[PDB]
RNA sequence: GUGGGAGAGGGUGGUGGAAUUCCCGGAGUAGCGGUGAAAUGCGCAGAUACCGGGAGGAACGCCGAUGGCGAAGGCAGCCACCUGGUCCACCCGUGACGCUGAGGCGCGAAAGCGUGGGGAGCAAACCGGAUUAGAUACCCGGGUAGUCCACGCCCUAAACGAUGCGCGCUAGGUCUCUGGGUCUCCUGGGGGCCGAAGCUAACGCGUUAAGCGCGCCGCCUGGGGAGUACGGCCGCAAGGC
């Protein structure tokens, strides 16, 4: 199992009924693919640099997990299925390379 | 790939003695394992030709060590080959 | 002129999510600055370029912008 | 018949012609002119004089709809690309800002033999 | 072996924005385009220019480099999986296991061929307009095979460093990529430039040798005829050795 980082940007128009559903859906997809979650950071409403799906903002999520490597591309396929989910980028974790140290 | 967990498991299995990391039996064992990792990677991915080159170099190196074992001590050569199922 | 690394702190070159610092490395347009203007090293600029492109796909850094002059 | 009084002005400047469009803040055009709308016919359209007269013709057409404030957008390099802007500031239209939005691809389409 | 390292190395799937083209709608008149000038072309069935939305294919701007990887061909968005090569530090292990390499086998830009897809831009042939003494051309408007994908052929090249590979030896200075280090620097492994000795017909090469040596393979022996004829092998063909 290697350690990855998940970036999810979804439609920033959801109420709490839909936001809890979309996110507990994301939890259910991680369970079925065996992702032991290590920590979470939620930024939420953030000004985008260009329109995405005709929408000027995006609701941002970030998960850091440890999961089997073979199942990553299928986990990406499972997250983009939701209409409200717009951006899904999964990156293998790396060391914080410092500059001007 | 090939993690150090699987690596030590092979070296300790084919070491002529504790601490041996470079015996001819150990190199051929290690070579043979990476041979099988690649030959199964090349069953699929038949169009990966640059990886196909690395395989031909490992086979040559594996046969180069076996041809050596044959000349010095042919018994350990048979004990090795029978243990790895080659030729 | 000053260079970007000259006037800055100790920052993570691999963090694609820190837009405030990565905005400094873009020009008036969304273009990536040359090494002459960033004051970075060879290995540093190569890492910056990849982390900038990541922030672009996340909608955080612009692919291109509009110049207001001329 | 619109009474817009503020809007955008796009300058499409090519080496063969310079053409001006005046729109409202939403992008929909109001009037327009070019090097061919004025008397010029051939290569005389891609000249800075034709670029100047074309800019001034659309400006006076926008005076009919009541334009005062103008935002300027420029696309393309060509003779008279600058002469059109200079004609627009002194056209009576108070020029709000000037932006260059010339579309540059990311190396997506194969150009004609001329451009290689 | 152990522990680290950099990378358009490769294969697979996925994915992002810009741009071109086309469709839909809004808005909007009289031309756009193109050239040294023009004309064919397109435009009142409403184009060009502008805004919004949609579809499709192909290629990845800035970073970008006189850079990096690869055995060569060659490899640039980004993400993940599979994966090859290589380099450094430790001086741990085997104990000459090495170098080259006629055959063989595998790879091999582009173009071309087969079957089935795909088809936006470009574009042989070809259809036009010009130029011209003529235009079977450069310039302009269109445009098919093709360029792209899958599977199988084809085996050529200025396939170039016009320099086969491996090793040892023979002043340095400077620029650089990447490691380690007691980190004005030292020490490795690549990529450039000047230049000792020396070599070379000269231009030039010069610790990346074209120098001094050694091992092995390939190949050369006047031009035209001619990479043609015949024969053979291979190929569906074009044609190749
Ligand atoms: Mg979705
Ligand atoms: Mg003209
Ligand atoms: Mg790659
Ligand atoms: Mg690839
Ligand atoms: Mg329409
Ligand atoms: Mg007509
Ligand atoms: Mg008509
Ligand atoms: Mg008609
Ligand atoms: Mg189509
Ligand atoms: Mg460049
Ligand atoms: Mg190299
Ligand atoms: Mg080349
Ligand atoms: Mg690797
Ligand atoms: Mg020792
Ligand atoms: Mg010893
Ligand atoms: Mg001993
Ligand atoms: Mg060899
Ligand atoms: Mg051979
Ligand atoms: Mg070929
Ligand atoms: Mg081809
Ligand atoms: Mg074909
Ligand atoms: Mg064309
Ligand atoms: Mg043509
Ligand atoms: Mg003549
Ligand atoms: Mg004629
Ligand atoms: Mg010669
Ligand atoms: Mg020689
Ligand atoms: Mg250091
Ligand atoms: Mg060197
Ligand atoms: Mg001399
Ligand atoms: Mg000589
Ligand atoms: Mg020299
Ligand atoms: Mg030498
Ligand atoms: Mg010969
Ligand atoms: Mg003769
Ligand atoms: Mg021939
Ligand atoms: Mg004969
Ligand atoms: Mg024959
Ligand atoms: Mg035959
Ligand atoms: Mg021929």
């Amino acid at each position: 199992m290697r350690r990855y980082e998940v970036n999810i940007v979804l439609n920033p128009n959801l109420d709490q009924s839909q936001l809890a559903l979309e996110k507990e859906i994301i939890q259910r997809a991680l369970e079925n693919y065996g992702a032991r979650v290590e920590k979470v950071e939620e930024l939420g409403l953030r000004r985008l640099a260009y329109p995405i799906a005709k929408d000027p903002q995006g609701y941002f999520l970030w998960y850091q997990v440890e999961m089997p490597e073979d199942r990553v591309n299928d986990l990406a396929r499972e997250l983009r299925i939701r209409d409200n989910v717009r951006r899904v980028m999964v990156v293998k974790s790396q060391e914080p390379f410092l500059a001007n140290a | 790939p090939i993690t150090k967990e699987e690596k030590q498991k092979v070296i300790q299995e084919f070491a002529r003695f504790p601490g041996d990391t470079g015996s001819t039996e150990v190199q051929v064992a290690l070579l043979t394992l990476r041979i099988n990792r690649l030959s199964e990677h090349l069953k699929v991915h038949k169009k990966d030709h640059h990886s196909h080159r690395g395989l031909l170099m490992m086979v040559g190196q594996r046969r180069r060590l076996l041809r050596y074992l044959q000349r010095e001590d042919p018994e350990r050569y048979r004990a090795l080959i029978e243990k790895l199922g080659i030729r | 002129k000053a260079k970007v690394k000259a006037t800055l702190g100790e920052f993570d070159l691999r963090d694609y999510r820190n837009v405030e610092v990565l905005k400094r490395f873009l020009s008036e347009t969304g273009k990536i600055l040359p090494r002459r203007r960033t004051g970075l090293s060879a290995k540093e600029q190569r890492i910056l370029a990849k982390t900038i492109k990541r922030a672009r796909i996340l909608g955080l850094l612009p692919f291109t912008e509009k110049l207001v002059r001329k | 018949k619109r009474q817009v009084a503020s809007g955008r002005a796009y300058i499409h400047a090519s080496y063969n012609n310079t053409i001006v469009t005046i729109t409202d803040p939403d992008g929909n055009p109001i009037t327009w002119s070019s090097g061919g709308v004025i008397g010029y016919k051939g290569s005389r359209k891609g000249t800075p004089y034709a670029a100047q007269l074309a800019a001034l013709d659309a400006a006076k057409k926008a005076m009919a709809y009541g334009m005062q404030s103008v935002d300027v957008i420029v696309r393309g390099t060509g003779a008279g690309r600058e002469q059109a802007i200079r004609a627009l500031q002194a056209s009576g239209l108070q020029v709000k800002s000037i932006v260059d939005d010339t579309p540059v691809p990311h190396n997506g389409c194969r150009p004609k033999k001329k451009f290689r």
